[PDB]
RNA sequence: CAUGGUUGUCGUCAGCUCGUGUCGUGAGAUGUUGGGUUAAGUCCCGCAACGAGCGCAACCCUUAAGCUUAGUUGCCAUCAU
RNA sequence: CGACUUUCUGGUCUGUAACUGACGCUGAUGUGCGAAAGCGUGGGGAUCAAACAGGAUUAGAUACCCUGGUAGUCCACGCCGUAAACGAUGAGUGCUAAGUGUUAGGGGGUUUCCCGCCCCUUAGUGCUGCAGCUAACGCAUUAAGCACUCCGCCUGGGGAGUA
């Protein structure tokens, strides 16, 4: 379900669409400094979009409920600059590896403990 | 198989059973009795083309009931003939019999009936079409809850083993309280043969 | 109610293969009305049936002068244009096909007519269909302007 | 008839979009609402009293629709009382006449209320009532009109005809006249009589439907 | 691979259709799409498009609590044996 | 045609309207302007980058990807005169329902005051929609509707934009 075109269709998609989200999306009251990942499907009908936010868990809904709007401006402009045939539908989630590892890294502890 | 005679599983729940004796351990003499006055049926199917038959089997006696197409004949002028067939049963069964000959509902709404009616209009080169056509205006003037025939073979003449369905109204098979008629028939002129199973809805 | 004279005009077996019978039917009484159907089912005569059954309850009244039209006219219905004018009795019903038929079966006598552009008959029959619907009758012409009659006719 | 002080209790109109075929028939508009003139929606609704009166003398017979809420109720007394059916719901596509196999429901509703009284509940198993009572109450709602008519419209009225444009278009193609309220958008052309009255009225159209059902009334006296 | 009749497999998959108004010149559409909701085309809302049928379920049987009739060859509250 | 300033200079719109009094519309031939690329003489050259060099990828990759990079991209004067140069809708004029934005004005009303608002109007620029038109998609007072004037162009596909 992926080849290495999906790959370069992602990188090439994750560099304009960080400059797009941090430098053309004003209108959001609540803009913010984000990092991102972006993965697709083998015939580019379908990206996913992984990203990190600053803030409270009313901080990250209010985004979110910024993108949301937004999504038609970053999928026009998207479309505007990438030769890609197909506009993919765009979802935005947030990238749970962030904390999932960062709670990974906690049982290390747990082994440092026992054997100290 | 995908679709089975219904009228298996209605009976034993609504309907009585196509033939009724006393239960023994010797049902095999029974049965293969019972089996030589069913192929014997055709002398009179032939002619009168009875739906079919329900024979009891009293202490001693032995009793049936046609439902003969039409009972002017079966029953004679004035019994010229319902003597011989009692006698040709009593010789072929080696045991008495005591017809009592009733006739169909009057309205040819039944199922082996029609079914035969039309076996004979195809055996007999008529449009099965046509024929099926007429079939269904008749049973919805008569006033049927649902009926539908089918047939199967190598219709009007050809090589290739073809199906049609012709129904009309509510046909619930899934459901059991249907009271339902289901039939069959077999019919050629010159091709194999052709089977027809005629289905009738009457009541619920 | 009364009598009326049905024919067809085109019968097709139409694929989309769900492929069953289309009727193209006018229904005149040949004494000054006139109507077309259409319709499908699996049966031709089924389907005459209700090509006859939708015509009649749209029925035309051709204005009569002498079994023949009062005037000219052209009927238009999307590239079907047709042109029927009057002529002198014993001339015939001078139309192509769906428009004799339509002619004839709305009492027109002896017409001189010409299709043009599209043949396709639905069209030709809708098309001359509309050119007799909007056709001026002389006796309600008078009593729709302020004149009468016996002033300025035919 | 039809009292100037009546109508003067009706005012206004709703304000979002109007048919610029009838902008004559505005009296003066102000407080960026609509209005309409009394003065020739009383003459109006003297014509339609008598023309009713007049087509309930021999017999005519005319339908209530109640497909709008706010009204239905109204519209339902009004029936009962001018001894009319009603279309207490949703109007369906030649819902009235019996045209679109709707008298096989009506049909359906009769013997499914017959055999309940010839016995139904208790006598057959739970089984079967779990899904006909069901049923039974499915074909009233959506049946809203449920109707004792003969396939004969003859005549019918429109409260709003913006949510009744299938029964004006089936109207027209029976060619029937039609004859109800109409408000400041809707197309009077299709409509053979029109009165200008107001949807958010609710009392003018309650006095309305009564004067039309006074008229009926006369008409089945005389 | 002339067939009837009978039987497997997808598969208890959740679908398959038709009348009728009446949209479209027409092929066609529609109903059967959209929203909530169910394992299910199951229910409701809206829907000039509507209405209806086969199918699902229910209907059948067993069983899971109990009441009535009936206790023999079976059972033993109270009994003797 | 988008940094700012100055100089020179063309067009358009609104209101008044005393002024000339039809001086108007269209427009073959003709003469000019005309994106980008390209050519000639020079100048300049930061970024970018046909060609070209290398690497990567691939069954093969001359291409897509990467590393560089010449002409060119820029300026002055000439030439070239083409585009999916498109609203795929020639110009001019008049008539034919509405609703709602938006740019530049004008007028009236209310409010003490418009910085508000409402109403009316002219000229652009959008969206939605009647009648009407279209084969449909659709257009619809910025018509592809109803009319008149003038010009340009078309008559099956290929051969052929060829000889």
């Amino acid at each position: 379900m992926s080849s290495m075109r999906a790959e370069r269709v992602g990188e090439q998609m994750k560099k304009e669409l960080m400059d797009i989200i941090n430098n053309k999306v004003k209108d959001p009251r609540v803009g913010f400094i984000t990092i991102t990942d972006v993965v697709l499907t083998n015939d580019l009908s379908q990206a996913k979009v992984f990203l990190t936010v600053l803030g409270n868990d009313k901080e990250v809904e209010n985004t979110f409920k910024a993108l949301d709007k937004a999504k038609g401006f970053i999928k026009s402009e998207l479309g505007s600059r990438m030769r890609l045939r197909i506009m993919p539908e765009l979802m935005y989630e947030y990238d749970q590896s962030i904390e999932y590892g960062n709670k990974i890294e906690r049982m290390i502890q747990d082994l440092h403990k026992q054997d100290r | 198989g995908q679709k089975i005679n219904p009228i298996g599983l209605r009976v034993g729940i609504i309907r009585d059973w196509e033939a009724k004796w006393y239960a023994e351990k010797d049902f095999a003499s029974l049965l293969h009795e019972d089996l030589k006055i069913r192929k014997f049926i055709d002398n009179e199917l032939k002619e009168a083309s009875v739906s079919h038959v329900e024979i009891e089997r009293a202490a001693n006696r032995i009793n049936i009931a046609i439902h003969t197409g039409k009972p002017g004949m079966v029953i004679g002028k004035g019994g010229s003939e319902i003597e011989k067939l009692r006698n040709k049963l009593n010789a072929l069964t080696d045991k008495k019999v005591h017809i009592n000959v009733i006739e169909i509902k009057k309205v040819d709404l039944d199922a082996r009936l029609v079914a035969e009616n039309i076996a004979r209009q195809l055996e007999n080169r008529a449009s099965f079409r046509r024929v099926q056509k007429q079939a269904i205006t008749r049973a919805m003037k008569l006033g049927a809850k649902g009926i539908k025939t089918q047939v199967s073979g190598r219709l009007g003449g050809a090589d290739i083993a073809r199906a049609e369905q012709y129904s009309e109204g509510t046909v619930p098979l899934h459901t059991l309280r249907a009271d339902i008629d289901y039939a069959h028939a077999e019919a050629d002129t010159t091709y194999g043969k052709l089977g027809v199973k005629v289905w009738i809805y009457r009541g619920e | 109610t009364k009598e009326f004279e049905e024919r067809v005009v085109t019968i097709n077996r139409v694929a989309k293969r769900r492929f069953r019978f289309t009727a193209l039917v006018v229904v005149g009484d040949k004494n000054g009305r006139v109507g077309f159907g259409t319709g499908k089912a699996q049966e031709v005569p089924e389907a005459i049936k209700k090509a006859v059954e939708a015509a009649k309850k749209d029925l035309v009244v051709v204005p009569r002068v002498e079994g023949t039209t009062p005037h000219t006219i052209t009927g238009r219905y999307g590239s079907g244009s047709v042109f029927m004018k009057p002529a002198a009795p014993g001339t015939g019903v001078i139309a192509g096909g769906p428009v004799r038929a339509v002619l004839e079966l709305a009492g027109i006598t002896d017409i001189l007519s010409k299709s043009l552009g599209s043949n396709t008959p639905i069209n030709m029959v809708r098309a001359t269909i509309d050119g007799l619907q909007n056709l001026k009758n002389a006796e309600d012409v008078a009593k729709l302007r302020g004149k009468t009659v016996e002033e300025l006719y035919n | 008839m039809k009292q100037l002080l009546e109508a003067g209790v009706h005012f206004g109109h709703q304000t979002r979009r109007w048919n610029p075929k009838m902008k004559k028939y505005i009296f003066t508009e102000r407080n960026g609402i609509y209005i309409i003139d009394l003065q020739k929606t009383v003459k109006k609704v003297d014509e339609a009293y008598n023309f009713l009166k007049q087509v309930s003398e021999d017999g005519g017979q005319v339908l209530f629709v109640g497909t709008k809420k706010q009204a239905q109720e109204s519209v339902k007394s009004e029936a009962e009382r001018a001894g009319q059916f009603y279309i207490n719901q949703r109007w369906l596509g030649g819902l009235l006449t019996n045209y679109k196999t709707i008298s096989k429901r009506i049909k359906r509703i009769s013997e499914i209320e017959k055999m309940e009284e010839d016995g139904l509940f208790e006598v057959l198993p739970k089984k079967e009532v779990v899904e006909l009572k069901k049923e039974y109450d499915r074909l009233i709602k959506f049946l809203g009109g449920i109707r004792d008519m003969k396939s004969m419209p003859q005549a019918l009225f429109v409260v709003d005809p913006r949510k009744e444009r299938n029964a004006i278009a089936e109207a027209r193609k029976l060619n029937i006249p039609i004859v109800g309220i109409v408000d400041t958008n809707c197309d009077p052309d299709e409509i053979d009589y029109v009165i200008p009255a107001n949807d958010d009225a609710i009392r003018a159209v309650k006095l309305l439907t009564a004067k039309m059902a006074d008229a009926i009334l006369e008409g089945q006296q005389g």
